[PDB]
RNA sequence: UAUACCUCUGCU
RNA sequence: AGUAGUAACAAGAGGG
């Protein structure tokens, strides 16, 4: 099972940027 | 040796301290200093340990700890400290210690640990040797309940089951008193001989047996097997919606299996009377009923069980019925009537107090034993007739004096003279008023009375004295020189076709069962009891509503005799089911007649009590009674009620506090001011007008005319405008 | 009293008394009642001992399992991973404090995590870290006869709290908490074998429950608690003289499958000789963050922001440069608090139970088991939020991560106000279902109950937040009625 | 979108989502400081409840004592005391009319347990006020230092060992005008040391004489404290403990109060949970059944507000006396003492306050027994206030307080003056339009009222109502509230139309208890096995508390699994255990082995559990019965626990005894204190009692009996056990004569 | 007075 | 400063 959420973020987070 | 205890308290008593204490504080007084203390009771036990654990010492340990185990392990982990703990002699410690002293420390035989803890050990065993079948899926009703959660219990008092323990761990300091029962020196002898020789802490194996001997109770929410092996597992066994089938280790007792075999025939008949082919629909089910998972047809036919529901089981099988045992060497026979048990205490002419089993109701028995034989006409603690006959006198008035103590007069209760006492194996107290009046019987028969009778040809009475005289005899003696069957509803009878046993006449009182019950049966809903009916046919109208909303409509009298109502007609009582019947079915038709009228509630609510032969009677209802485990509930005819409850917040019907399913949303928006289908020959209007009269209530409803208005207390309060309507319904 | 006979006496003393003392019923309709009043004053400030979404983590790929390594050697290793990093600069001033510390400290911490030879670092008791974990701030104890004398001398401080009006960012901060995310932040012990067919039943549900729990961003925030908590419980006890440095640290594995350990940013533990359950230690909490504190400075009352970087963020468009900053602030707790931190897990039980209870309530109807119908369907759905379109709807899964949310946050902000709050608006929300039930509801005196809830809505953001749902709720079912004397009991 | 947990609650009932208001997974309130302002707000707000009544000096004491009763009636519905006497009796003999023989045979078994109750008896029991030390100590300490004080004076009618004689000696010793108590003080000597001279702290003990009335009001004093922990609550509240005097007094009155309770079916005392919700079903129940069709019902959620306050101890002189009508006149004062004292009680005031200097940074502690003399400059406004009304009822250093009472002082007699009122509402004695029936435990009530018409219910609840107050009881209108019959709520129990259930209630139960390793494991699982009974705790979410527990219980007993990559200071040497052992399964978790557990296993203890897949050598050190980390204590507290949910009752739990069932190490904060020398009074109690269970292996199970020695007991068992020893058995001539030359050489010793 | 140390205590 | 919240903590006691 993978449980999924109808909402995005389309650009990055600010919580774990890729850097 | 006891050497080294008088040599320690010889160095003691040289301390001038200590000699002090131990002069001063006396036996008494000890129990009050051993519990003297600086340490508080901890408050908040969580927090401390989460404290302590991140410090290097905080385990306290004996002294001797410094001797037994190193100061430094193997890894360089300090194992104990010299630092000693607040207020005794024992210093303070890691954890590495204790794990030290599991891998490296010395070892000792404890193989006979599982017997001094047996009540632990005993739960594995059942849990091991356990059988688990499927998980059916429902509405588990529970019954809080005291029950039994020590299983395998010897069952003494605290005090019996003290003496006891003294006995087994110490037997030298065994006080004034001694082992009274035999189960008390039979349960020692097990003890002494299974404990031998096992290395424990006395302390620890005077604790386990306390907990395993003595009774403990507690009140629990149960679904089903009440006995000690299925409370053990009510966490494995239920949930709030499913039953995990489970059967523990070990066999049944008897006791259980005798109670649970009662309940499973007198649910088995109870659904059988209602049924169009009753002793089919018995078969049926016998075959396929099961308890504890053996089956229910092979325990009828090795369990001597008495009981009116469980002889027609056996009767309809072609199995002997338990009609006969012995008491003072005679064979007593019942050829009419039925046993109905009742334990209670009576005083006798000592003023000593004894627990009978008294048997009450009407009972005939033919009695025949040596050389003598006898007609018995029994009530309860009543002696109605007994006609005795016998090849000698002293063979008629030896029997005479069996039925006269079988009968368990006040009589013969208040005549008896002393104490009684006999064995060494004791009998029962029906036999200590027997040998009592075997032995003497002269205030026996003074006390139990003379009466007059008519000299009739063949028969003599026998006096007090002995004689026999022509018209005077004791009370009730009269002194002169089987196959069965059973028809398509279920009653039993003899050869010459007597009545023997009553489908009606079956004991209602229904009772939890001690061990679990399967009817494996399309007759049965999927779990037993009366709750488990009323939600099943009410869930299963609202899952099939659109198909038995037009078979309301166009066919109604085949949706009325629908066998999945049948269940439901047995908590109805029988003589109400035939006008519950009527006043629905009227009810029903008045929703059809009077058009725009139409509440799918009303309907579903009431459509159980359609399923009898309808009486053509004009009482008025404001409830219907069903018999929910003993107790009378009242469905109300008008709105909602304990039974049923249609919740609009939840869009719910409710059934005794479960969710029976949602109806459609469409009966959330379908009313009409004007209620059919709630008073026979009448319709509710709306709310009370007072220019119609003064309030009368629903037994003076015969007052109004055709087409007359009138205020009417309906129920719960409500006052309501109701209108006699001048055609009636079919 | 032993010739005492009862003779009409409470009849007559009936009579007698005053027809003033009555409990008249008065009709409780949720239609009538008013919204609870929400106080006014300053904003309310974030108060939790660590950053919820606002935090920021430099993380490595990592085999080692939750609570493996030296903290401080993973500590070093995350900070490895980021480079570009600045001398600091003071963007956003604690109003209250000398901010020069704040700054001091930071400089100090990072090299001193440079020079550290060893699994643990203990900082040298600098005057700016002294003041930032108030050494010698307690006044000194002397015997009253000896200061009974000061002109100044009064009790405590003994006043109410000072109130506080609700800001948005609490409900923005609970909005996040019931996201699911890309990681796997708990990671659940080895249970026996399943034997009984229940038992294989509880684990095809517990798979779906797991899944749910363990993604959720809660769940993050409850890792975080109980590791801070730990360390700081552990580190009070054992060295209580020393301004020990404890990483912020939390390892996930990705739904990818990865293990990974994540650096939020450091603690320094201040001096913590706890006699008390009461009693606090001070503490320096300095955590990244690429959350501008300007647009909210309300929000951040007690912290001091530091701008300590730039980093190079990738996306799928092209890389951003954004700033990097060093949320630092002084804070405190309990044994009593620190208890309840490291046991913050209980939370997975809170909303579970309920989503479980749920779900075996409609299967006792269907008969059959309903829980993967309800994780995989989308037909069976509750009201969990309100946006500008109307009340908005969700699946199980989302049920079981806000009562979730709303666990961890009762467990991060805990309160008087909150036990107050909850107690008697439990009853107020009681009266509004007798009613939703058809059940003819009456109060005696409503003022006075609603005045005892009022009375708890004082400063705390998470109460202020759930009187305000409270509110929305009221609405929510004064809509869904409306007017009438047979009016719409259903919802939807 | 803005999520709202609330929102819920829309399509499903408040009831079946009635964990999402309990917020019990956060640290509770905790009072820092004093409970000085606590004690204080309740002592002024209990005789303002009280205030039309009538003030007397007390002959003994000399305080202030205010009598609310047979007082004016009440005018408002505010909080009144005012209970009238002639209503108290009316109730009291209606409950003896519909209970007939239970009076009787309460009295009995109550004079039954006087008879055999023994001066042990107070031994067991939370912390107790010890007017030897003007503080709380534990149960068993404070009744030995108030026989050695007694013993001291002219008081040893309690050497028997009978509880009656030392309740005699308590009477008497009202009668001492000069009751010697030794006060212990620290002197700073000098010693020499090889070569400088250091200071040493050492503690004497002074000889003090008390007057009669500083004896007097010390043991009718009961201390005062905050209550902390404490959920549903804005602000804090002052708790209350009894004295050593009033103790075995009210051990008593409670037992009648109990054996009165047993057998009222409106009772909520004492049972437990699930009984308390049957017993509130069987009242709904026969509410219907007795009913009619036509008739209504409705179902107050009922709270007494300031339930304490108002209850009052000549009212409970009342009922004790009515309750033992017919009875022996001394069985019949002794119950009536308790409720004296209490009539008669002065409250402690607590630690006092704390002072603080901004400017020149200084704090200092003054003593509440200092508010009398002392300026107010200090305190602040409502401090203040406070203080001017206290210094009326102020008597040597503690507040009177004659009317009212206050938590933690007195139980179930209470619960009976609410239960007559349930009572009253037989339609036998009304004889009118409405009737009712319920349950109430405490302060919690739940009424049930029927009637023909709605204004009859509000006719039925302003009766009710008002012969409550004419008792001194007050519904609280702003928290308790009324509906039809169907939903209501009780000591949070929620019915809808049945009990559901409410599991965060039990939130914190589910944790490590923090007594010990094999304690633990074994009060985890049976948490989680309870609660899926008693709480509908589904399948899926034990199996996950089962799971959540293991990680909490390895990570505070550092007992990780011994295969794991974690560094403690356990994993080295459970490593080494894991590698030598054979068979890992058999290892328990305490010692890194894996989780056994699953649904079907938690009535099954580890031990037990894992006994089978043992290593032999693990098996025989584990539960090696000489091992030095267990405590060899009573059978009657060999595996108990303390837990709270009620007051705060024993948790007995199911484990086998091994080297994880250790105690942690004690508080040793009183080395730096002047009662320093009570550790070692301890060390010598338990030696002698360590010893005297070497010659009566017995008193560990069943406490021994005697007015003999204890030296005297083991001297006469010495010489008896080596005569058996040596006239049939193993011992030689010359042993028997060495054992009985030092029984005669002991015995010199006198 | 200050600054170094040293001892006991972390629910008493 | 900060914790906190109707009163406290921000070490207490001692080597005087
Ligand atoms: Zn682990």
């Amino acid at each position: 099972y993978s449980p999924t959420s109808p909402s995005y973020s389309p650009s990055y987070s600010p919580t774990s940027p890729s850097y | 040796s006891g050497m080294e205890r008088i040599k320690e308290l010889m160095e003691m008593v040289k301390n001038s301290r200590m000699r002090e204490i131990l002069t001063t504080t006396s036996v008494d007084h000890m129990a009050v200093i051993k519990k003297y203390t600086s340490g508080r009771q901890e408050k908040n036990p969580a927090l401390r340990m989460k404290w302590m654990m991140a410090m290097k010492y905080p385990i306290s340990a004996s002294s001797r700890i410094r001797e037994m185990i190193p100061e430094k392990d193997e890894d360089g982990n300090t194992l104990w400290t010299n630092t000693k703990d607040a207020g005794s002699n024992r210093v303070l410690v890691s954890p590495n210690a204790v794990t030290w002293w599991n891998r490296a420390g010395p070892v000792s035989d404890v193989v006979h640990y599982p017997r001094v803890y047996k009540m632990y050990f005993d739960r594995l065993e059942r849990l091991t040797h356990g059988t688990f079948g499927p998980v059916k899926f429902y509405n588990q009703v529970k019954v809080r309940k005291r029950v039994d959660i020590n299983p395998g219990h010897k069952d003494l008092t605290s005090r019996e089951a003290q003496e006891v323990i003294m006995e087994v761990v110490f037997p030298n300091e065994v006080g004034a008193r001694t082992l009274s029962s035999d189960a008390q020196l039979t349960i020692t002898k097990e003890k002494k001989e299974e404990l031998k020789n096992c290395k424990i802490s006395p302390i620890m194996v005077a604790y386990m047996l306390e907990r395993e001997l003595v009774r403990r109770t507690r009140f629990l929410p149960i679904a089903g097997a009440t006995s000690s092996t299925y409370v053990e597992v009510l966490h494995l066994t239920q949930g709030t919606c499913w039953e995990q089938q489970y059967t523990p280790g070990g066999e049944a007792e008897n006791d259980d299996l005798d109670q649970t075999l009662i309940i499973a025939s007198r649910n088995i008949v109870r659904r059988s009377i209602v049924a169009i082919d009753p002793l089919a629909s018995l078969l049926s089910m016998c075959h396929t009923t099961s308890i504890s998972s053996e089956p229910l047809v092979e325990i009828l036919r090795s369990n001597p069980t008495d009981e009116q529901a469980v002889n027609i089981c056996k009767a309809a099988l072609g199995i002997r019925i338990n009609n006969s045992f012995s008491f003072g060497g005679y064979n007593f026979k019942r050829v009419k009537g039925s046993s109905q048990r009742t334990e209670k205490a009576v005083l006798t002419g000592n003023l000593q107090t004894l627990t009978m089993t008294i048997f009450e109701g009407y009972e005939e028995f033919n009695v025949s034993g040596k050389r003598a034989s006898a007609v018995l006409k029994k009530g309860a603690q009543r002696l109605i007739q007994a006609i005795i006959g016998g090849r000698t006198l002293e063979d008629i008035l030896n029997l005479m004096i069996t039925l006269m103590v079988f009968s368990q007069e006040e009589k013969m209760l208040k005549a008896v003279r002393g104490d009684l006492n006999f064995v060494n194996q004791r009998l029962n107290p029906m036999y200590q008023l027997l040998r009592h009046f075997q032995k003497d019987s002269s205030t026996l028969l003074k006390n139990w009375g003379t009466e007059e009778i008519d000299p009739i040809m063949g028969i003599a009475g026998i006096m007090p004295d002995g004689t026999i005289n022509k018209t005077q005899t004791l009370m009730g003696v009269r002194l002169s020189q089987i196959r069965v069957n059973i028809d398509k509803y279920l009653r039993v009878r003899n050869e010459k076709g007597e009545l023997l046993i009553s489908p009606e006449e079956v004991s209602e009182a229904q009772g939890q069962e001690k061990l679990p019950i399967n009817y494996n049966s399309s007759l049965m809903w999927e779990v037993n009891g009366p709750e488990s009916i009323l939600t099943n046919t009410y869930h299963w109208i609202i899952k099939n509503w659109e198909l038995l909303k037009t078979q309301w409509m166009t066919d109604p009298t085949v949706l009325y005799n629908r066998i999945e109502f049948e269940p439901f007609q047995t908590l109805i009582p029988k003589g109400n089911r035939a006008i519950y019947s009527g006043f629905t079915r009227t009810l029903f038709q008045q929703m059809r007649d009077v058009e725009g009228t139409f509440d799918s509630i009303q309907i579903i609510k009431l459509l159980p009590f359609s399923a009898h032969p309808p009486s053509l009677g004009r009482t008025q209802f404001s409830s219907f009674t069903l018999n929910i485990r003993g107790a009378p509930l009242r469905l109300l005819i008008r709105g909602n009620s304990q039974v049923f409850n249609y919740n609009q917040m939840e869009n719910v019907i409710i059934v005794l506090g479960k969710s029976v399913g949602s109806p459609e949303r469409s009966i959330l928006t379908e009313s009409s001011s004007i209620e059919s289908a709630v008073l026979r020959g009448f319709l509710i209007l709306g709310k009370a007008n007072s220019k119609y009269g003064p309030v009368l209530t629903i037994g003076e409803l015969d007052k109004l005319g055709r087409g007359e208005k009138a205020n009417v207390l309906i129920g719960q309060g409500d006052t309501v405008l109701v209108m006699k309507r001048k055609r009636d319904s079919s | 009293v032993s010739s005492f006979k009862a003779n009409g006496n409470i009849e007559a003393k009936l009579g007698a008394m005053s027809e003033k003392v009555n409990a008249q019923i008065e009709s409780f309709d949720p239609r009538t009642i008013r919204e609870l009043e929400l106080p006014e004053g300053k904003f309310c400030t974030q108060r939790s001992k660590f950053l919820l979404m606002d935090a920021m983590k430099l993380s490595v790929l990592n085999p080692a399992h939750e609570g493996e390594g030296i903290p401080m050697k993973d500590a070093k290793a995350c900070l490895d991973t980021f480079w570009g990093w600045k001398k600091a600069t003071i963007i956003k001033k604690h109003e209250k404090g000398v901010n020069t510390n704040y700054l001091m400290i930071w400089e100090q911490l990072l090299e001193s995590i440079k020079e550290m030879e060893g699994k643990f670092l203990n900082l040298k008791k600098t005057n700016h870290l002294k003041w930032g974990l108030g050494e010698g701030q307690a006044p000194e104890k002397m015997d009253f006869e000896d200061c009974k004398e000061v002109p100044d001398l009064f009790q405590y401080k003994s006043e109410p709290p000072e109130k506080r009006k609700l800001a948005s960012w609490i409900q923005s901060e609970f909005n996040k908490a019931s996201e699911l995310t890309n990681s796997n932040w708990i990671e659940f012990d080895e249970l026996g074998n399943d034997v009984a067919p229940i038992e294989h039943i509880a684990s095809r549900r517990r798979n779906f429950f797991t899944a749910e729990v363990s993604q959720c961003r809660a769940s993050e925030y409850i890792m975080k608690a109980v590791y801070i908590n730990t360390a700081l419980l552990n580190s009070s006890c054992t060295a209580m003289e020393e301004y020990q440095v404890i990483p912020i640290i939390t390892k996930c594995r990705d739904t990818s499958g990865q293990r990974r350990t994540n650096l939020y940013g450091f603690i320094i533990k201040g001096r913590s000789h706890l006699r008390n359950d009461t009693d606090v230690v001070n503490f320096i909490s300095l955590e990244f963050s690429l959350t501008d504190p300007r647009n909210e400075i309300h929000k951040w009352e007690k912290y001091c922001v530091l701008e300590i970087g730039d980093m190079e963020i990738r996306t799928s468009i092209s890389t951003i440069m954004k700033p990097v900053y060093l949320y630092v602030r002084t804070n405190g707790t309990s044994k009593i608090k620190m208890k309840w931190g490291m046991e913050m897990r209980r939370c997975l039980l809170q909303s579970l139970q309920q989503v479980e209870s749920m779900i075996e309530a409609e299967s006792a109807v269907k008969e059959k088991d309903m829980t993967e119908p309800f994780f995989r369907n989308r037909e069976n759905d509750w009201p969990i939020g309100e946006s500008p379109q109307g009340i908005e709807k969700g699946t199980i899964g989302k049920v079981c991560r806000v009562l979730l949310a709303k666990s961890v946050f009762n467990s991060i902000y805990a309160s008087a106000q909150l036990e107050g709050f909850s107690a008697e608006s439990r009853k107020l929300l009681l009266l509004i279902q007798a009613f939703r039930d058809n059940l003819d509801p009456g109060t005696f005196d409503l003022k006075g109950l609603y005045e005892a809830i009022e009375e708890c809505i004082i400063n705390d953001p998470w109460v202020l937040l759930n009187a305000s749902w409270f509110n929305s709720f009221l609405k929510a079912v004064q809509l869904s009625m409306g007017s009438g004397s047979g009016e719409n009991l259903y919802f939807q | 979108m803005d999520v709202n947990p609330m929102l819920i609650f829309l399509k499903v009932p408040v009831q079946n989502a009635i964990s999402t208001t309990f917020p019990y997974t956060g640290d509770p309130p905790y009072s820092h400081g004093t409970g000085t302002g606590y004690t204080m707000d309740t002592v002024i707000r209990t005789h303002d409840y009280s205030s039309r009544g009538i003030w007397k000096t007390n002959s003994e004491t000399g305080a202030q004592q205010l009598n609310p009763i047979d007082g004016p009636l009440p005018e408002d519905n505010e909080p009144s005391g005012y209970a009238q006497t002639d209503c108290v009796l009316e109730l009291i003999e209606g409950l003896d009319r519909s209970h007939p023989g239970l009076f009787e045979t309460a009295c009995q078994e109550t004079i039954d347990a006087i008879q055999q109750t023994r001066v042990d008896k107070l031994t067991q029991g939370r912390q107790t006020y010890d007017w030897t030390l003007n503080r709380n100590q534990p149960a068993a300490t404070a009744l030995a230092n108030t026989i050695e004080v007694f013993r001291k004076n002219g008081y040893k009618l309690n050497e028997s060992g009978r509880l009656i004689d030392f309740l005699k000696d308590v009477l008497l010793s009202f009668e001492n005008d000069s009751m010697e108590v030794t006060t212990h003080f620290q002197k700073k000597k000098r010693i020499r040391d090889n070569k400088k001279m250091i200071t040493q702290r050492t503690i004497g003990k002074k000889r003090v004489k008390l007057t009669k009335k500083n004896y007097l009001i010390r043991a009718l004093t009961l201390n005062t404290m905050t209550k902390d922990a404490e959920r549903g609550k804005l602000k804090r509240r002052a708790i209350a403990t009894p004295g050593m005097q009033i103790r075995g007094f009210v051990y008593f009155v409670e037992l009648l109060a109990r054996n009165i309770c047993e057998r009222l079916e409106q009772s909520g005392l004492p049972v437990g949970g699930n009984e308390k919700k049957a017993k509130l079903a069987n009242v709904i129940k026969k509410m219907m059944a007795k009913s009619t069709d036509e008739e209504l019902s409705y179902t107050i959620t009922g709270d007494n507000t300031k339930w304490n306050e108002n209850q009052n101890p000549r009212i409970f002189l009342a009922m004790v006396l009515r309750i033992t009508a017919g009875q022996p006149e001394w069985f019949r004062d002794l119950l009536a003492v308790a409720p004296i004292m209490f009539s008669n009680k002065v409250a402690r005031l607590g630690r006092g306050y704390m002072f603080e200097s901004k400017s020149m940074h200084l704090r200092t502690q003054i003593s509440a027994e200092n508010l009398s003399d002392i300026n107010l400059r200090y305190f602040n406004e409502d401090t203040k206030k406070k203080i001017e009304k206290i210094r009326h009822l102020m008597v040597e250093g503690t507040a009177s307080l004659s009317p009212g009472m206050m938590m933690g002082m007195f139980n179930m007699l209470s619960t009976v003056l609410g239960v007559s009122v349930l009572n009253l509402g037989q339609r036998e004695i009304l004889k009118r339009t409405y009737w009712w029936d319920g349950l109430q435990s405490s302060d919690d009530f739940a009424l049930i009222i029927n009637g023909h018409f709605k204004e009859d219910i509000q006719q039925g609840v302003n009766h009710f109502y008002r012969t409550c107050k004419l008792v001194g009881i007050n519904m609280s209108q702003k928290k308790s509230y009324i509906n039809k019959t169907g939903t209501f709520e009780f000591t949070s129990f929620f019915y809808r139309y049945g009990f559901v259930a409410n599991f965060s209630m039990e939130l914190p139960s589910f944790g490590v208890a923090g007594n010990n390793e094999s304690a633990d494991m074994s009060i985890g699982t049976t948490v989680i096995k309870t609660n899926m009974i008693n709480n509908d705790l589904g399948p899926a979410t034990a199996q996950m508390a089962i799971q959540l527990f293991i990680k909490d219980y390895r990570y505070t007993y550092r007992c990780h699994r011994g295969d794991t990559n974690l560094e403690t200071r356990r994993t080295k040497s459970i490593k080494r255990l894991w590698t030598e052992t054979i068979s890992k399964a058999g290892l328990l978790v305490a010692d890194g082995g894996p989780n056994p557990y699953n649904l079907r296993n938690l009535h099954i203890p580890e031990v037990c559990l894992k006994w089978s897949l043992m290593d032999p050598d693990y098996r025989g050190r584990l539960c090696n019965p000489n091992n030095p980390f267990v405590h060899h204590m009573e059978v009657e507290s060999t595996n108990l626990a303390v837990v709270m949910p009620g007051p705060a009752k024993s948790l007995e739990y199911d484990a086998v005894a091994t080297t994880h069932s250790w105690t942690p190490k004690r508080n040793r904060s009183i080395l730096n204190t002047n009662q320093r020398g009570i550790l070692e009074d301890e060390r010598i109690y338990q030696k002698c009692c360590q010893v005297f269970e070497k010659f009566f292996p017995s008193s560990t199970y069943r406490r021994p009996i005697g007015m003999a020695s204890m030296l005297d007991a083991m001297l006469s068992r010495a010489r008896i056990d080596a005569r058996i020893d040596l006239e049939s058995g193993r011992i030689s001539s010359q042993d028997f004569s060495e054992i009985t030359n030092t029984c005669k050489a002991i015995e010199a010793l006198k």
